[PDB]
């Protein structure tokens, strides 16, 4: 262990050097109390200075100056390179913490410097420091008794020596203490060699040797009798730094120590408290004995609340900064996990998965595997290989000079092997069996409407939905009912929760990238081959660089709109996305507000309404509204119709992730006449007939009304 | 038609902190405290584990920026410290013959341990192949290889986050040790 890498200061201007030896110094500069000075390049220079409480010998000030870092610590208070740093502080290779009683600083691979505030200071070296270094601490070299104290082959006293090592201020003369005349004293009660031949230090003793320990605590009687335990307390420090296990010495009398009500204050605590945030930090630690608070066994630390040592399960959780006292659950939209066992205990709810087409370019499969598709040939998008049940197929065509300049153009689902095909366009143009159909339409279990101008939803029964964007640009989004896992195909991927499996083809091996992966799915033989795309159009024009830059920002601005999902989804491949999308698009801001609604809904589809995010952005989107109609940011069910509140609806039997866009707003609905009307003007519908608001009419023996477009018959 | 052989699982941990799990999911995390890069030493019983990875950025001339890695690659009671350029050996438990064998690979120490081969480029780098056979029971920041990479962000309690800041937060060894903030 800590052999012989450890120097000290304690007490009355007491200093051990790294090989053993021991002497008193009554200093009071600044001193070199360590220093590489045998390399080329030094690594360390930690300086102590040392001055008077009233009457009691302390530490003012240390001066640890560390490849470039230079670390001042005085006055209760840390300086790091100047500048004040509120504990812990933490960087590469460095950290400074106020652990325990005391301030340490570990700058690892160089040193580790405890500090107890007033008195003690333990310096800990790598093994790789010996020989090169020249201090109070001595020279590492192993060899205690014959090479600190030889200046020119003459051998110095203890005085002398602490003097060598000395370091003034710019402008200051610090004197040398002159020599204290005799002492007096003794261990006249035996209180030293009582306690440190006792039984506590009793393996102590084969490792450390007590004699000079013995003669500083009679030294420190002879000075004040309430700090006679500081002997002690290094002998602690040492005999655990060496290997051996300390016992406790403290008794009430004995200097008392005090701790938290669940902690007790031991010596030779293992150092790595064992808390329920890492219950089990305590397993193969490598750290010796040391003193301070500590648990009883069995109840680990609480710092996730510090309401001192929880039993372990009883002791909270924590989710993205929250805290859950356990006994508390949190479901997510995909899955459940409660706060308990001192852990989260997490069960899935079913969750239907979601493939995406966006941009034109990107793509977003079931198993979250995004990547980039610049192709001009219809895809399948998905299809469950199996049989033909189902077969989504998207037509992805070239938009502009470049290759990479592609948008979606069409989403054909296929179905019944073909019997029936359902073609979506890029206008909103929907064709059943290559016959335009207007929307709704509800047949063969297939219900078609739009949420909303900007998007199409078709609903079919053979378990996957899709929606369809159209407003500023053509996207695609698929929901699977989670029953189809591992069974499908296409470019969308396999839906087995796997990301390295993706890309399986049909020859049973895993693409390499994207377009090499959808080469192989094509509709047509006569297609060209898709082409990896390296060269960013963003490098292109410096305005579309800013412009792209400005806008595609407020996606990972924290104080955003989005930063609501930020804690949820990562943004990283949906501002990449913006980037390279209002870059290479002619119509930037039309792929730029794209990519933000695609965001958007992706987040909403996770279960996160976000909102008013339109804020001197994509504004023209408000006003190109259908007359009569108007925005709205959470579109969350069916369209209100005066046929739907006359007679019901199959429509409004879909469940379909909460989109926005235009609509008729709440209190009004829409006639066939497709104009927005509040109720009172809109009519009941008996039979298909228009029967006016308001209108009391006669029909087989019964006399009916049309109240606020709400039929009612009586008799 | 490919032949059956099992093939091993490779986590990658390298540069200011990209890694690239075993599941193949890629992140980046930039950390500065000691972070279990791989162990055995979770399930309900941690105690029929056998081995633990963990790694921390050294700066090798200054407190800045990252320069190198320091890797330590217990096995059972065994136990081995990558830094500065080469191995050491802190064996504390029983004293047999060594679990592990070391090689110098190229640029790289190679450490294997008949299932669980090591290599590290001696600077920053550490690329780690596993047997099929640890599929599954393994955790930190090369996730738990279980051919899922949505949820490899699964922290010390299990709790999968959608961010990586919070799942190598999770991985830190010592508590009292700051989070890392937003990475720049
Ligand atoms: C330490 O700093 C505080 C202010 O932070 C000051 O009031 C005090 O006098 C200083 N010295 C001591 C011994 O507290
Ligand atoms: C330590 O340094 C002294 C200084 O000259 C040298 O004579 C001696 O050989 C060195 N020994 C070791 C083990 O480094
Ligand atoms: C999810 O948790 C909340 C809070 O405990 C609870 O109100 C809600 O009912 C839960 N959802 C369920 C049980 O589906
Ligand atoms: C739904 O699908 C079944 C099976 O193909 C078919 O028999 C039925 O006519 C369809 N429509 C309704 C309303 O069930
Ligand atoms: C493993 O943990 C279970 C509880 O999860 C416990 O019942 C069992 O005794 C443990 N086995 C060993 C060998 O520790
Ligand atoms: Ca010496
Ligand atoms: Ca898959
Ligand atoms: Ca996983």
């Amino acid at each position: 262990a800590h052999n012989g890498r450890v120097c000290s200061t304690w007490g009355d201007f007491h200093y051990k050097t790294f090989d053993g030896d021991v002497f008193r110094f009554p200093g009071l500069c600044n001193y070199v109390f360590s220093e590489h000075c045998r390399a080329a390049y030094e690594d360390f220079n930690v300086q102590l200075r040392r001055g008077l409480v009233g009457s009691r010998p302390v530490v003012t000030r240390v001066v640890i100056k560390a490849q470039g870092l230079v670390l001042e610590a005085s006055n209760g208070s840390v300086l790091i390179n100047g500048q004040r740093e509120e504990l812990p502080y933490s960087r590469t290779g460095l950290l400074v913490e106020q652990s325990g009683d005391y301030i340490k600083v570990s700058i690892r691979l160089v040193l580790t410097f405890l500090w107890n505030g007033e008195d003690s200071a333990l310096l800990e070296l790598d093994p790789k420091y010996a020989n090169q270094t020249c201090g109070l601490c001595g020279d590492f070299n192993g060899l205690p008794a014959f090479n600190e104290f030889y200046a020119h082959n003459a051998r110095l006293t203890p005085l002398q020596f602490g003097n060598l090592q000395k370091l003034d201020g710019p402008t200051e003369q610090c004197p040398d203490p002159l020599p204290l005349p005799a002492g007096n004293c003794t261990d006249e009660e035996g209180i030293c060699h009582r306690t440190l031949l006792g039984p506590a230090f009793a393996e102590c003793h084969a490792l450390v040797d007590s004699t000079a320990y013995l003669a500083a605590c009679a030294q420190d009687l002879c000075r004040c009798p309430t700090c006679p335990c500081a002997t002690f307390v290094e002998y602690s420090r040492q005999c655990a730094h060496a290997g051996g296990q300390p016992r406790n010495w403290r008794c009430p009398e004995l200097c008392p120590r005090t701790c938290p009500l669940n902690m007790q204050h031991q010596e030779c605590g293992s150092p790595c408290t064992d808390t329920c945030s890492n219950p089990q930090r305590a397993q193969l630690c490598e750290d010796h004995c040391v003193d301070g608070c500590f648990c009883p066994p069995g109840t680990v630390l609480d710092d996730i609340t510090h309401s001192g040592c929880l039993p372990l399960g009883q002791c909270p959780c924590t989710h993205g900064g929250r805290t859950y006292s356990p006994g508390t659950s949190f479901n997510t939209t995909c899955s459940s996990c409660t706060c308990s066992g001192g852990l989260w205990q997490c069960q899935d709810l079913p969750c239907p998965g979601t493939c995406s087409v966006q941009g034109g370019a990107h793509i977003s499969t079931y198993d979250e595997k995004l990547y980039d598709l610049h192709g001009d040939c219809s895809y399948v998008l998905s299809k469950k290989c199996a049989d033909s049940s189902f077969t989504v197929l998207a037509e992805l065509r070239k938009c502009g000079l470049t290759d990479n300049e592609n948008c979606l153009k069409a989403v054909t689902l296929s179905l019944d092997g073909g019997d029936t095909a359902i073609r979506v366009q890029a206008d909103g143009g929907v064709f059943l069996n290559s016959i335009y159909t207007q929307l709704p339409l509800s047949a063969a279990n297939i219900t078609l409407f739009t949420p909303s101008s900007f998007f199409i939803v078709v609903q079919t029964g053979l378990g996957l939905q899709l929606l369809v964007q159209l407003v500023p640009l053509m996207q695609v989004f698929v929901r699977l009912d989670p029953a189809h896992q591992g069974q499908m195909c296409g470019l969308c991927g396999n839906f087995n929760q796997n990301q390295a499996d993706d890309f399986t083809a049909l020859s049973g091996v895993v693409e390499a990238t994207g377009a090499a992966f959808a080469n192989t799915w094509k509709a047509q033989a006569a297609c060209a081959n898709a082409r990896n795309s390296f060269e960013d159009p963003c490098s292109l024009s410096v305005e579309n660089e800013n412009y792209a830059r400005h806008w595609c920002s407020r996606l990972t601005d924290p104080n955003s709109a989005f930063s609501r999902c930020h804690s949820i989804i990562n943004p990283k491949p949906f501002h990449s996305n913006c980037m390279f999308d209002t870059c290479n698009c002619e119509r930037s801001e039309d792929c730029l507000c794209a990519a933000l609604s695609s965001y958007v809904h992706a987040c909403a589809a996770k279960g996160v309404q976000l909102s008013d995010w339109r804020d001197g952005v994509c504004t023209k989107y408000m006003q190109n509204c259908p007359k009569s109609q108007r925005y709205a940011y959470v579109v969350d069910a069916c369209q209100p119709t005066c046929r739907g509140l006359s007679e019901a609806d199959v429509t409004c039997s879909v469940s379909f992730v909460p989109v926005d866009g235009c609509t008729c707003p709440a209190g009004t609905f829409l006639n066939d006449a497709g104009a927005c009307v509040p109720a009172q003007e809109c009519p009941c519908y008996a039979h298909g007939t228009v029967l006016a608001p308001g209108e009391v009419v006669h029909d087989e023996g019964a006399v009916c009304s049309c109240t606020g477009g709400k039929l009612s018959c009586l008799g | 038609e490919c032949s059956h052989r099992l093939c091993l699982g490779t986590c990658v941990a390298y540069g200011d902190g990209h890694f690239i799990t075993f599941d193949g999911d890629r992140y980046s995390f930039e950390g500065s405290c000691e972070y279990i890069l791989a162990q055995d030493y979770c399930g309900d019983n941690t105690t029929h584990g056998t081995f633990r990875i963990v790694t921390e950025n050294i700066p090798c001339g200054t407190t800045g920026t990252t320069c190198s890695k320091a890797i330590k690659l217990f096995v059972e009671s065994y136990e081995l410290i990558l830094q500065e350029g080469t191995f050491k050996a802190v064996a504390r438990g029983p004293g047999g013959d060594p679990p592990y064998k070391i090689r110098y690979m190229g640029i790289f120490l190679v450490i294997e341990t008949h299932g669980m081969a090591v290599s590290w480029d001696r600077k920053t780098s550490v690329f780690i192949r596993l047997h099929q056979d640890y599929k599954g029971r393994v955790c930190g920041l090369c996730g738990n290889f279980d051919d899922n990479a949505i949820n490899d962000f699964a922290t010390r309690s299990r709790s999968v986050v959608g961010d990586a800041l919070e799942f190598g937060n999770s991985w830190k060894l010592s508590p009292s040790c700051p989070d890392a903030l937003a990475p720049k």
